[PDB]
RNA sequence: CUGACUGGGGCCUGUAGAGCACUGAUAGGGCUAGGGGGCCCACCAGCCUACCAAACCCUGUCAAACUCCGAAGGGUCCCAGGUGGAGCCUGGGAGUGAGGGCGCGAGCGAUAACGUCCGCGUCCGAGCGCGGGAACAACCGAGACCGCCAGCUAAGGCCCCCAAGUCUGGGCUAAGUGGUAAAGGAUGUGGCGCCGCGAAGACAGCCAGGAGGUUGGCUUAGAAGCAGCCAUCCUUUAAAGAGUGCGUAAUAGCUCACUGGUCGAGUGGCGCCGCGCCGAAAAUGAUCGGGGCUUAAGCCCAGCGCCGAAGCUGCGGGUCUGGG
RNA sequence: CGCCUCCUAAAAGGUAACGGAGGCGCCCAAAGGUCCCCUCAGGCGGGACGGAAAUCCGCCGGAGAGCGCAAGGGUAGAAGG
RNA sequence: CGAUCAACGGAUAAAAGUUACCCCGGGGAUAACAGGCUGAUCUCCCCCGAGCGUCCACAGCGGCGGGGAGGUUUGGCACCUCGAUGUCGGCUCGUCGCAUCCUGGGGCUGAAGAAGGUCCCAAGGGUUGGGCUGUUCGCCCAUUAAAGCGGCACGCGAGCUG
RNA sequence: UCCCCCGUGCCCAUAGCGGCGUGGAACCACCCGUUCCCAUUCCGAACACGGAAGUGAAACGCGCCAGCGCCGAUGGUACUGGGCGGGCGACCGCCUGGGAGAGUAGGUCGGUGCGGGGGA
């Protein structure tokens, strides 16, 4: 199970623990996509930003 | 609704909560006198002893005598020294008291 | 008018008007009821009005039920003072209304004059007012 | 006018410092009260002051007994 | 004396749509089961307003259950005065508290004079088995004047009640009507001051 | 790999909401000392209380300093993930300790401040650099190593000023509302219900009647239907309240409702929602930025493209760090 | 203008205003330590002077008592006497 | 052991004020003038109608109560100016808003008629001379078609006045 | 290792209050005494002691009765972490997840641990 994430929306101007997740993450730029493992503790990082970014389900 | 023979008998075995120790555990009724040691952490008692399952007869101040020199062998056999004495509501005097000479000129540690 | 005997304290903080109203939103008392809609403070200098134009047009017969309470007490500086040396000084007692509070039942009345008795409210209370008869779900809870 | 208002002491940092399952070592505080909001469990030191200390070095856990009030225990691990 | 009514079930919706809808979410439920269910307002408010907890309403269910209920409860939304919320109880042979309505007759001696009749309960808690259930409960109140207090322990009974509740309870009362000249007088004296509590 | 941060897990907790279990508030009600009043004595109580009302109860309510209850969240530890101008022990070198706008909660204020003081966050400060937004530090989009007369989008726009649709589909507005606001008033109008009345002929218009006890009474000085009220009951009826408004010093009178006819089908009144009218008067000359748009160039729903930022890709190379 | 308690204070800590509220600059030779002994305020009914309320008794009765002093916290299965 | 070193992290064991005779270095961080924001207050307007108005809810009136505009009153905050923004009143010069004092056109009238109270549209002109005092204001004097209220740094000292 | 029974823990009212019945052989409890030890801020009340004729009336134990109290869902709703909008404002809507409290349905006249007496 593995997950491409792709980044829609910049993240100046929002909280500064959304700017950890995003760091947690590895985003340092737009349009960046990454493909990871699926497992809640990467998953419940993607959740608190999933307003600003896509996800494409992959194998 | 408390009353105060319960009070008594709280009050002191609050007080012998903190030791920790094995409690002798007295029950004294008209007829006869109880004693059997619980460990208060796991609730399980180690060994009993009395006057009526014993068969005694009379007086329950020699008697009580009788039933501490017949409790502490049993304690002196599984290695049981040193303990703690309990009156619960009753006064240390009389028969408990003999009781408890009972133990100490037993072998027990108190 | 309206005010409290005693109080434990003279002064109160002023709170939030969010939310809609926790009790008093159905008919209990009487055979029609008012139900305000704007939340706002209201003070018994405010109730009076209603009270006595209300009285006033029964001249005799029907009951006049408050279900609110003037609990909050209002203050006030002195005039052309400064922000601060203490805070204002308490000079009334107002009521925290909320959307669905029903603060006037009343029975013994007919339709009509419950209609006119209810309209001169509207007018003299500053909230948006609406009639309403008691039915099955004022009944109910 | 003036004001008779403004008086107020400081902050006492009031509650408990180790929580379920944590490490400590002989001697460090548990806890922090005024009266007995909790009461002394298994190892379980408090002084004059109801400050909550750790008898040994052992964990600490938690648990309500309802009307005798939540106790605490610090089991050797 | 007894109305009926259509409802469906409902498992995946949101209360929220189907309440927008026009569908008022609920759930049925008695000792036995529980189910949750819906009901549409415009067909519930035409059959509430009459017989709201004083009588029976049998559910029809799309399998084609009959099944006699009495609504509990109602959650009315706190801001529209619009019922958000019901509740159904499912009844047996078995009693169970209840309410009805009282029917009050006769002319009072007070209201003669120009007073107000309040009427505290005009429902009363009673148990009993849904077949020994009357529809209402008359009480003469032709001997009111101004004013004497009535209570639940006057109530006369058809067999098969049971009341449900201490007979002290005072159910209706005859008011001091209100007056102009009241008024007057009302405003003669002035209220003392709000006395606080000395702190300390 | 110990970090901000994410998941499992146990613990710490008491504000929003919630409620009477304590302390207070508490309108009405039921009970009952107590008195106040009043029949009734100095002869001592008794009885009535449409009098305020102790205690106790009921119906319905309130509180930052009330809590029989209590989350979302907050913290901490355990372990996993996670390797980044992340973290840590020691050493040297500072700058600041005038903040500000906004958002969420609160107070102070006057449910005022381009107001102030607090906790949290963002941002401006230091990003007056860039697109929008008419320009405008903090509203929305977006962090600029520079070189391309290339490409795709964000906010926002797509009638001209000005690049992109006078693009399609439904529906709404007639007030240039749009394009500054209120309580309130309204034959404004559109979308859903509820109804009754009416060819057991309604509403509109057209044709008769609309009477008596009784100038009723508490009743005071007139009160004759037409002043308040502790009266509203009836008679003869196709129809008539002991009277809708107008009218009199009372009268007198006209008329509403009303029943019947006349014409032959819809009518009128309550409750919800969209958008509008009046409410709306101030000082240098006008105005939505303008010009000007009414099956819109406006409001609502709903689609397929495009424009467009220094934001991302192609491509040309600087430099700090990292793998070789 | 130093210190304590309430909340403001936004369920850890903490958090300011000339915000809303009361207290302190003393005391106890036992009112400290240890053993043992014991449970209240409040409502129903009774009773010398004598009681709304002096003391005692009978029934109910979890903390509404009280613990030198404000406040909270705590609390009789005592810390109270 | 000496603490109202009570300004309580405590200058020294020794300590009030006055300054229109004032100076230096600073502040728009910080009051007075001015604008700004607010409209608490003040001005003006509208809601509902008890009642007065002999009768008659509105001819005019409008208890208790409620919704707003204007930025002309006093104030609030101290936002640009203290390497200055000259403070009240008067003289002069105009222009501007109508919540209109007169004049024009009107509804209502408790309008016989004259005169008039109240409400409507309308800024075009007009809106006199003086005593008092610094006055703005205001009382009074003789008139008047009337002798209006407000804006422009409570307009106007690089125009005077002082 | 099955019943009843004596202590003693735990769970912390699902365990209390009230009302009804019931059990003395063992036990247990009242009970018989106040000389002895001790005791009464008076009192053999309780406490203490020596006993064993009487006694289930009390208390306690064992069971029924759900009046009161206790416990309490299904929801929906309140509030809110995150994400968004409207409204001049007071404040109001939508998406994601968490989800009360109150009430309603009804469940409760306890469960169990060890050691001890007799019974089976
Ligand atoms: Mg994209
Ligand atoms: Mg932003
Ligand atoms: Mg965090
Ligand atoms: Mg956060
Ligand atoms: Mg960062
Ligand atoms: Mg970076
Ligand atoms: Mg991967
Ligand atoms: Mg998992
Ligand atoms: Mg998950
Ligand atoms: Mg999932
Ligand atoms: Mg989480
Ligand atoms: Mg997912
Ligand atoms: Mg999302
Ligand atoms: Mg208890
Ligand atoms: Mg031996
Ligand atoms: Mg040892
Ligand atoms: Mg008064
Ligand atoms: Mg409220
Ligand atoms: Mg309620
Ligand atoms: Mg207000
Ligand atoms: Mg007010
Ligand atoms: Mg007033
Ligand atoms: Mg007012
Ligand atoms: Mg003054
Ligand atoms: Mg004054
Ligand atoms: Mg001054
Ligand atoms: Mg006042
Ligand atoms: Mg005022
Ligand atoms: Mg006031
Ligand atoms: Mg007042
Ligand atoms: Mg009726
Ligand atoms: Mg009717
Ligand atoms: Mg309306
Ligand atoms: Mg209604
Ligand atoms: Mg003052
Ligand atoms: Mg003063
Ligand atoms: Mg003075
Ligand atoms: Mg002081
Ligand atoms: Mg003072
Ligand atoms: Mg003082
Ligand atoms: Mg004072
Ligand atoms: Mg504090
Ligand atoms: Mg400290
Ligand atoms: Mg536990
Ligand atoms: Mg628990
Ligand atoms: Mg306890
Ligand atoms: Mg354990
Ligand atoms: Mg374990
Ligand atoms: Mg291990
Ligand atoms: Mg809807
Ligand atoms: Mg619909
Ligand atoms: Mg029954
Ligand atoms: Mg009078
Ligand atoms: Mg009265
Ligand atoms: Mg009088
Ligand atoms: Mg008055
Ligand atoms: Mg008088
Ligand atoms: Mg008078
Ligand atoms: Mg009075
Ligand atoms: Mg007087
Ligand atoms: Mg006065
Ligand atoms: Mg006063
Ligand atoms: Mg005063
Ligand atoms: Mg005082
Ligand atoms: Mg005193
Ligand atoms: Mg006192
Ligand atoms: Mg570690
Ligand atoms: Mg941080
Ligand atoms: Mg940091
Ligand atoms: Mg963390
Ligand atoms: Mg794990
Ligand atoms: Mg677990
Ligand atoms: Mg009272
Ligand atoms: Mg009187
Ligand atoms: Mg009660
Ligand atoms: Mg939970
Ligand atoms: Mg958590
Ligand atoms: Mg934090
Ligand atoms: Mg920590
Ligand atoms: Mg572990
Ligand atoms: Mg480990
Ligand atoms: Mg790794
Ligand atoms: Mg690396
Ligand atoms: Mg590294
Ligand atoms: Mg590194
Ligand atoms: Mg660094
Ligand atoms: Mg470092
Ligand atoms: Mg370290
Ligand atoms: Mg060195
Ligand atoms: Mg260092
Ligand atoms: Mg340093
Ligand atoms: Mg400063
Ligand atoms: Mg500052
Ligand atoms: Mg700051
Ligand atoms: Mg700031
Ligand atoms: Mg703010
Ligand atoms: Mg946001
Ligand atoms: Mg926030
Ligand atoms: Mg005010
Ligand atoms: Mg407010
Ligand atoms: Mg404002
Ligand atoms: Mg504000
Ligand atoms: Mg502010
Ligand atoms: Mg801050
Ligand atoms: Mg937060
Ligand atoms: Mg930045
Ligand atoms: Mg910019
Ligand atoms: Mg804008
Ligand atoms: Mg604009
Ligand atoms: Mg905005
Ligand atoms: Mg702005
Ligand atoms: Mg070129
Ligand atoms: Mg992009
Ligand atoms: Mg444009
Ligand atoms: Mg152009
Ligand atoms: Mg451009
Ligand atoms: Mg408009
Ligand atoms: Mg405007
Ligand atoms: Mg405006
Ligand atoms: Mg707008
Ligand atoms: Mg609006
Ligand atoms: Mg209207
Ligand atoms: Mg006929
Ligand atoms: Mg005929
Ligand atoms: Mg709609
Ligand atoms: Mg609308
Ligand atoms: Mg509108
Ligand atoms: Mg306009
Ligand atoms: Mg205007
Ligand atoms: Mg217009
Ligand atoms: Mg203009
Ligand atoms: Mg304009
Ligand atoms: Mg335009
Ligand atoms: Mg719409
Ligand atoms: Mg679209
Ligand atoms: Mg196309
Ligand atoms: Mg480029
Ligand atoms: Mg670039
Ligand atoms: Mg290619
Ligand atoms: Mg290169
Ligand atoms: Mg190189
Ligand atoms: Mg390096
Ligand atoms: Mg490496
Ligand atoms: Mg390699
Ligand atoms: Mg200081
Ligand atoms: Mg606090
Ligand atoms: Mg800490
Ligand atoms: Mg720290
Ligand atoms: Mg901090
Ligand atoms: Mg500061
Ligand atoms: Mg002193
Ligand atoms: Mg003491
Ligand atoms: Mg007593
Ligand atoms: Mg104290
Ligand atoms: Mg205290
Ligand atoms: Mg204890
Ligand atoms: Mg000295
Ligand atoms: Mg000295
Ligand atoms: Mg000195
Ligand atoms: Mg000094
Ligand atoms: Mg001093
Ligand atoms: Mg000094
Ligand atoms: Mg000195
Ligand atoms: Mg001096
Ligand atoms: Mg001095
Ligand atoms: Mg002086
Ligand atoms: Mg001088
Ligand atoms: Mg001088
Ligand atoms: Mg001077
Ligand atoms: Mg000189
Ligand atoms: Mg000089
Ligand atoms: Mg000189
Ligand atoms: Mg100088
Ligand atoms: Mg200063
Ligand atoms: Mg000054
Ligand atoms: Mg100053
Ligand atoms: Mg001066
Ligand atoms: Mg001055
Ligand atoms: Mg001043
Ligand atoms: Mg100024
Ligand atoms: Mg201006
Ligand atoms: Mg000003
Ligand atoms: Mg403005
Ligand atoms: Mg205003
Ligand atoms: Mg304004
Ligand atoms: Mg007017
Ligand atoms: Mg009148
Ligand atoms: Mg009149
Ligand atoms: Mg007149
Ligand atoms: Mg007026
Ligand atoms: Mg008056
Ligand atoms: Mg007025
Ligand atoms: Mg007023
Ligand atoms: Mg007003
Ligand atoms: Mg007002
Ligand atoms: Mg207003
Ligand atoms: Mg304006
Ligand atoms: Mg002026
Ligand atoms: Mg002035
Ligand atoms: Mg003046
Ligand atoms: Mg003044
Ligand atoms: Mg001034
Ligand atoms: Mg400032
Ligand atoms: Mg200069
Ligand atoms: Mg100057
Ligand atoms: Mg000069
Ligand atoms: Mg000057
Ligand atoms: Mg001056
Ligand atoms: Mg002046
Ligand atoms: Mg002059
Ligand atoms: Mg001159
Ligand atoms: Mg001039
Ligand atoms: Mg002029
Ligand atoms: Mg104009
Ligand atoms: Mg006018
Ligand atoms: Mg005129
Ligand atoms: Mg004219
Ligand atoms: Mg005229
Ligand atoms: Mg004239
Ligand atoms: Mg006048
Ligand atoms: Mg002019
Ligand atoms: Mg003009
Ligand atoms: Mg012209
Ligand atoms: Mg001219
Ligand atoms: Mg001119
Ligand atoms: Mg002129
Ligand atoms: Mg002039
Ligand atoms: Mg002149
Ligand atoms: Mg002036
Ligand atoms: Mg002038
Ligand atoms: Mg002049
Ligand atoms: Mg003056
Ligand atoms: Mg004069
Ligand atoms: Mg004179
Ligand atoms: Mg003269
Ligand atoms: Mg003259
Ligand atoms: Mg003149
Ligand atoms: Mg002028
Ligand atoms: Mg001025
Ligand atoms: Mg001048
Ligand atoms: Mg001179
Ligand atoms: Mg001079
Ligand atoms: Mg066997
Ligand atoms: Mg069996
Ligand atoms: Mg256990
Ligand atoms: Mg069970
Ligand atoms: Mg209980
Ligand atoms: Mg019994
Ligand atoms: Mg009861
Ligand atoms: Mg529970
Ligand atoms: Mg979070
Ligand atoms: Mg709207
Ligand atoms: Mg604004
Ligand atoms: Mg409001
Ligand atoms: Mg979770
Ligand atoms: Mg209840
Ligand atoms: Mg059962
Ligand atoms: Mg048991
Ligand atoms: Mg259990
Ligand atoms: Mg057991
Ligand atoms: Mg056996």
């Amino acid at each position: 199970p593995r997950l491409k994430v792709k980044l829609v929306k910049s993240p100046i101007g929002y909280p500064k623990d959304q700017k950890a997740a995003l760091k947690a993450l590895g985003l340092r730029r737009l349009q960046q996509e990454r493909v990871l493992e699926d497992t809640p503790a990467i998953r419940g990082n993607v959740e608190k930003v999933a307003h600003l970014v896509r996800v494409e389900v992959v194998e | 609704r408390l009353t105060a023979y319960e009070r008594r008998k709280f009050r002191v075995r609050n007080r012998i909560k903190r030791t920790g120790r094995l409690r002798l555990s007295v029950f004294r009724s008209l007829k006869h006198i109880y004693a059997q040691i619980i460990d208060d952490e796991k609730g399980v008692t180690l060994v009993s002893a009395s006057s009526l399952a014993l068969k005694l007869k009379g007086n329950k101040t020699e008697v009580a005598r009788q039933v501490g020199r017949a409790l502490a062998e049993k304690a002196l056999a599984l290695g049981i020294k040193q303990v703690a004495f309990d009156r619960g509501p009753y006064k240390y005097h009389g028969r408990v008291k003999a009781l408890a000479e009972g133990a100490r000129e037993g072998g027990l540690e108190f | 008018m309206l005010m409290p005997r005693r109080m434990k304290y003279r002064k109160q903080q002023r709170g939030r008007l969010k939310g809609a109203t926790k009790g008093g939103d159905y008919v209990a008392f009487g055979d029609y009821g008012l139900v305000a809609l704007e939340p706002a403070w209201i003070t018994a200098q405010q109730i009076e009005a209603a009270r006595v134009a209300m009285v006033r047009h029964f001249r005799r017969g029907g009951k006049i039920f408050i279900r609110i309470f003037p609990d909050k007490p209002y203050t006030k500086k002195p005039l052309e003072v400064r922000m601060g040396k203490g805070k204002g000084n308490v000079e009334g007692y107002v009521a925290v209304v909320k959307p669905g509070r029903v603060m006037f039942e009343v029975a013994g009345v007919t339709e009509e004059q419950a209609m006119e008795a209810l309209r001169i409210a509207g007018h003299k209370l500053p909230i948006k007012t609406k009639i309403v008869r008691r039915d099955a779900y004022d009944e109910a809870q | 006018g003036s004001t008779r208002n403004g008086r107020d002491s400081q902050a006492k940092r009031l509650g408990v410092k180790r929580y379920e399952g944590q490490v400590v070592r002989a001697g460090n505080i548990l806890v922090r009260q005024r009266g007995t909001r909790f009461k002394p469990g298994k190892n379980v030191g408090m002084g004059r002051d109801f400050t909550l200390f750790a008898l040994v070095d052992g964990v600490v856990e938690f648990q309500d007994r309802g009307r005798l009030g939540r106790y605490v225990h610090v089991r050797p691990l | 004396m007894e109305y009926r009514l259509k409802a469906y079930y409902r498992e995946g919706e949101k209360p929220s749509a189907l309440r927008r809808a026009g569908k008022l979410p609920g759930v049925m439920y008695n000792r036995h089961l529980n189910r949750k269910v819906y009901v549409d307002l415009v067909e519930f408010d035409k059959v509430f307003r009459q017989a709201s907890i004083h009588h029976v309403i049998v559910l029809e269910l799309p399998d084609g259950q009959s099944l006699p209920t009495l609504v509990r409860q109602v959650n009315l939304d706190k801001r529209r005065r619009r019922p958000e919320h019901v509740d159904f109880f499912v009844l047996s042979d078995e009693p169970v508290e209840m309410y009805v309505p009282l029917r009050f007759v006769g002319t009072p001696a007070g209201v003669r004079a120009g007073g107000v009749l309040q009427e505290i309960h005009r429902d009363i808690l009673v148990k009993v088995s849904p077949r020994n259930i009357p529809e209402f409960i008359e009480v003469d109140v032709s001997g009111l004047e101004i004013g004497d207090s009535l209570h639940a322990s006057d109530l006369k009974l058809p067999p098969g009640v049971e009341l449900a509740v201490s007979p002290e309870e005072t159910i209706a009362a005859v008011v001091p009507p209100e007056d102009v000249e009241k008024l007057a007088e009302e405003a003669a004296a002035e209220v003392a001051e709000p006395e606080v509590i000395k702190k300390g």
